[PDB]
RNA sequence: GGUACACGAAAAACCUUACCUAGACUUGACAUCCUUGGCAAAAUUAUGGAAACAUAAUGGAGGUUAACCGAGUGACAGGU
RNA sequence: UUGUCUAGCGAGACUGCUAAUGCAAAUUGGAGGAAGGAAGGGAUGACGUCAAAUCAUCAUGCCCCUUAUGUCUAGGGCUGCAAACGUGCUACAAUGGCCAAUACAAACAGUCGCCAGCUUGUAAAAGUGAGCAAAUCUGUAAAGUUGGUCUCAGUUCGGAUUGAGGGCUGCAAUUCGUCCUCAUGAAGUCGGAAUCACUAGUAAUCGCGAAUCAGCUAUGUCGCGGUGAAUACGUUCUCG
RNA sequence: GCAUCUUUAGCUCAGUUGGUAGAGCAAAUGACUCUUAAUCAUUGGGUCGGGGGUUCGAGCCCCUCAAGAUGCACCA
């Protein structure tokens, strides 16, 4: 779909955050509001805690959930049951 | 919620995207002519005053 | 309720063999508003027809459609409880009409193949008396007939 | 007939038998013919060994048949073992993409389970 | 109900948006009236930032305060 | 292809003439006439009813909040889903599917736009790039005609769903944009009780354009033209 | 007398035969309407009659009490 030319997109906060937390070796979870940055190769190793619109659910990247957005390995909505009406 | 509204739709957003077209002389922001700037409940009671000149009735 | 009586609009002499019948059964045929299709189907089903029956196509037609055509109508008329029925001669420009859309309808169920040889059987198969639309045309008249008591009485 | 495990009617044209085939569509299938020069419009049946032997070389350079359906499936093992949200809602059996799920959608979700509605006893 | 249900909505990804979770503000994002000065707001580049917002920069059209930029200031602004 | 066409003014149709019968309005027929008896359509909708709808277009009495029910921003939501109904689209097909050639519109819109031609690309599109502020330039008309093929099959019907690869807009397309290409090929073979619209360029059907809009499964809405029917005996029943 | 059963939120009753409790009304809360009724949702509310004992654990199994009701004798 998203165009050649473009490439991939990260927030480039995301980015600059990960760069930094990967030269330190005692990574902790990095709170990231940007379900939109996609995995980059660099990100593979870390763990992230995405907004899912009220807490921030931890998802540790690998490398095979490379590609997508890092906002999509996470849950926004919850159905799990109805109840009779009558 | 209607002042601040108004407010911030005259003022630049700081995304292309983020701008969109209200009603210059009430609030209204859905309905809008951008051929008039006006919405569809003061375009009538604007043509029903004549003061957009041109705007007559219609038979078709 | 109304007090007035519908106009009319002309019937047109066919362009071919001349006989208005054939631009009427045209449009019963019609579908989807193309008179363009509707006329090639028909007129394929004539040279069909000279080609099996060895006759001018226009009196096999006039044999098809004169023969189908009823005398009595059926009028429901409900008072209490189901409907008693009421045989009425029915008008001459009706008669054509009921006649071309039973054709056409009887027509487009067949089991045959292309519309063209479907439609161009049954009026082959209505010459001789001996088809669907007839079977129809024989109910409704030993309907009346049955139904011949309440003639007199219609409202 | 004799392309793989695959058994193309025998007397239907070969640009429609290669569709029968379950890898080869009808677009692809146009461009395997066109790419083997064999002309079409030449029932299956009227045809010798010499076009046999080059129309499954060209399928067999292509993408087979029967690897394509464990295809499909490693992919949505590949999308359920990764844990992602599309991969749960493949999951529960509901539309993949943005389609709506609140009065349409039963291509997926099969017959209808008639439950019964609220009682309006009036208000 | 007929006279609601491709209706308000002649365009919900952000904006719209009025809702929820969060991070921030208090004569307030916008206005007048009053004592009082104008020698700005913008925009943009830095750092921290989810962005709000902060700390630093070119200090800005102009017209001497016209409009606005403010201070002080309580009546109040504001409410989809 | 010389008088179309476009838009200003005017003429024209007035029961004006005649026949019938009525006191008189007036009804019917005929004449001539492009048009005959509200020539077709539109705007135009009485007092009032239903305490009908809108405090969420706007305005406003009263009540309520005033470091919060006010304000800014990021993310989510308005797109859920055992279900039911309403309005539409697509179909279940040879009055058709696919391919090739090809004829004939009206209206509207356009300088962050319409985009011709050319080059690349299986295509959406990209690059180059004139022309047009517009009766000048641009926005491919489709059904329709002819030819080839399918030969009645759950199929060369039907397109849903699903996987992958691409293009465009936009900071940004996962929640939740659409387009193209490839792959798959759900249901469905005319739909129960019961219901809806329509009296001629109307129903049915085929395309085209505009509005809001960066983009949008608007199949919606407002318009324009192409083809183009059937029936009305009558008020016994039915609704108002 | 005896043998048998019962005592469970404000009321009428299921609990299951051992991992510590709900159903239907009543009450309240909203939603809903000019406002009610009704309806609809939601919802707080328990010394499992009182003690003892068994069991790791008793509304649940065994005893004694307190209050009633049953079936068997107001000597065939
Ligand atoms: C009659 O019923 C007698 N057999 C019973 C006498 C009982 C005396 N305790
Ligand atoms: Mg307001
Ligand atoms: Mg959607
Ligand atoms: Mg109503
Ligand atoms: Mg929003
Ligand atoms: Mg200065
Ligand atoms: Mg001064
Ligand atoms: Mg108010
Ligand atoms: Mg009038
Ligand atoms: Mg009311
Ligand atoms: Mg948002
Ligand atoms: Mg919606
Ligand atoms: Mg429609
Ligand atoms: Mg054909
Ligand atoms: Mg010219
Ligand atoms: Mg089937
Ligand atoms: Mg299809
Ligand atoms: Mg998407
Ligand atoms: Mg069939
Ligand atoms: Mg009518
Ligand atoms: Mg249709
Ligand atoms: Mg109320
Ligand atoms: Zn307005």
């Amino acid at each position: 779909s998203r165009s050649a030319k473009k490439g991939a997109f990260v927030d480039a906060h995301l980015l600059k955050k990960v760069i930094d937390m990967n030269k330190q070796e005692k990574k902790r979870p990095i709170k990231t509001w940007s379900r939109r940055s996609t995995i980059f190769p660099e990100f593979v190793g870390n763990t992230f805690a995405v907004h899912n619109g009220k807490t921030f659910i931890n998802v540790y990247v690998t490398d095979d959930m490379v590609g997508h957005k890092l906002g999509e390995f996470s849950p926004t909505r919850n159905f799990k049951q109805h109840t009779a009406n009558r | 919620a209607k002042k601040s509204l108004k407010v911030k739709q005259t003022r630049i957003p700081k995304f292309a995207v983020r701008a969109y077209t209200r009603c210059q002389r009430c609030g209204r922001a859905r309905a809008v002519l951008s051929h008039f700037g006006v919405c569809r409940l003061c375009f009538r009671e604007l043509a029903y005053a004549g003061a957009i000149p041109g705007v007559k009735k219609a038979s078709w | 309720m109304r007090k007035n009586r519908a106009p009319k609009r002309t019937v047109l002499p066919d362009p071919v063999f001349n006989n208005t019948l054939v631009t009427r059964i045209i449009n019963v045929i019609m579908e989807d508003g193309k008179k363009g299709l509707a006329q090639r189907i028909l007129y394929g089903a004539f040279d069909l027809i000279e080609q099996r029956t060895k006759e001018k196509p226009l009196t096999v037609f006039e044999r098809a459609v004169g023969n189908v055509m009823p005398r009595l109508e059926l009028r429901v008329r409900r008072i209490a409880g189901s409907n008693y029925q009421v045989p009425t001669e029915v008008p001459q420009d009706r008669k054509i009409a009921l006649a071309l859309r039973w054709i056409a309808m009887f027509a487009r169920k067949r089991h045959e193949k292309t519309m063209l040889e479907k439609i161009a059987n049954e009026i082959i198969d209505a010459s001789n008396n001996t088809g669907a639309a007839i079977k129809k045309k024989d109910d409704t008249h030993k309907m009346a007939e049955a139904n011949k008591a309440f003639a007199h009485m219609r409202w | 007939a004799r392309i793989l495990g695959i058994d193309i009617p025998n007397q239907k044209r070969i640009e429609i038998a290669l569709t029968y085939i379950f890898g080869i569509g009808l677009s692809r299938s146009q461009a395997i013919l066109k790419q083997a020069n064999i002309n079409p419009d030449k029932r299956v049946k009227d045809l010798t060994e010499e076009e046999f032997v080059a129309i499954r070389n060209v399928a067999s350079a292509y993408k087979i048949e029967g690897d394509l359906r464990r295809e499909i499936a490693l992919n949505i093992k590949h999308l359920s073992e990764i844990g992602a949200w599309r991969g749960l809602r493949h999951r529960k059996n509901l539309p993949v993409r943005g389609q709506r799920t609140r009065t349409n959608a039963r291509t997926r979700k099969g017959p209808r389970k008639t439950v019964a509605n609220k009682k309006i006893e009036s208000k």
